[PDB]
């Protein structure tokens, strides 16, 4: 999962 | 403020290839020539300018069967299909001419840009 | 020796997601108490343990409507259906814990384990 | 285009  | 699963496209298309091996909720049968492809009409649509065109029409939307021009190449037409649904283009010398035209026909901008590219590189 | 289009699977998925925003070959509602939710089996079925196990089965395939069990939540829902066709998860304090149970049933496994990591991260 |  990741900040887009 | 979302958060966002890297893989989760990749996923999602792994999974729509696995129904098509399957023939999991197959909606369409593409004709060419002699052969025949079954597919999602979904799937055809988000990958193609000419499936997007055809699907979108009022009449041809509800077709079980949709027939190619018979100047497209069936082996063209499968590298086409295998990369719509997986990403992986299967591009050789002794299919590149049958993989643009094909590509050029359905409206794969991305796939005529590369086959341009290989052919360029080799004159 | 096949080449790959990084952004292709990333395309499919927003493609799927403008059929669903124009409601364009949905071919099931669910529904989640009051609320009701169109989609496409497919996309469903790739993203959800419950719904590929529904998808499967035989009699639930052909079904129209599918009827979630009254304990889910319509905004958890909401929020899964659009992870589903986006990658993108709206994870806030306020439907964290509607979320989480709704991912559990329906065997969405990445955001179970997020969901379980950001409460951790609270207590 | 990449090389898988
Ligand atoms: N709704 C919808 C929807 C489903 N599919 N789809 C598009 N499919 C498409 C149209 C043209 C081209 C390609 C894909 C690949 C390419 O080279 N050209 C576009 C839009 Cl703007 N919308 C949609
Ligand atoms: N054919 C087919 C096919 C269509 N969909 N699909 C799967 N869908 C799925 C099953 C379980 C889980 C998820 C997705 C996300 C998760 O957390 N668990 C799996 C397989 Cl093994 N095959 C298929
Ligand atoms: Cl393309
Ligand atoms: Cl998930």
């Amino acid at each position: 999962w990741v900040i887009p | 403020s979302c958060i966002q699963f890297t893989r989760h496209a990749s996923d999602v298309l792994l999974n729509l290839n696995r129904l098509r091996s399957r023939d999991i909720l197959t909606d369409v049968v593409i004709v060419v020539s002699r052969e025949q492809f079954r597919a999602h009409k979904t799937v055809l649509m988000a990958c193609s300018g000419l499936f997007y065109s055809i699907f979108t029409d009022q009449l041809k939307c509800n077709l079980s069967v949709i027939n190619l021009d018979p100047e497209i190449n069936p082996e063209g037409f499968c590298i086409l299909l295998d990369f719509m649904y997986t990403s992986r283009l299967n591009l050789r010398e002794g299919n590149i001419m049958a993989v643009m035209a094909t590509a050029m026909y359905l409206q794969m901008e991305h796939v005529v840009d590369t086959c341009r590219k290989f052919i360029k590189a080799s004159e």
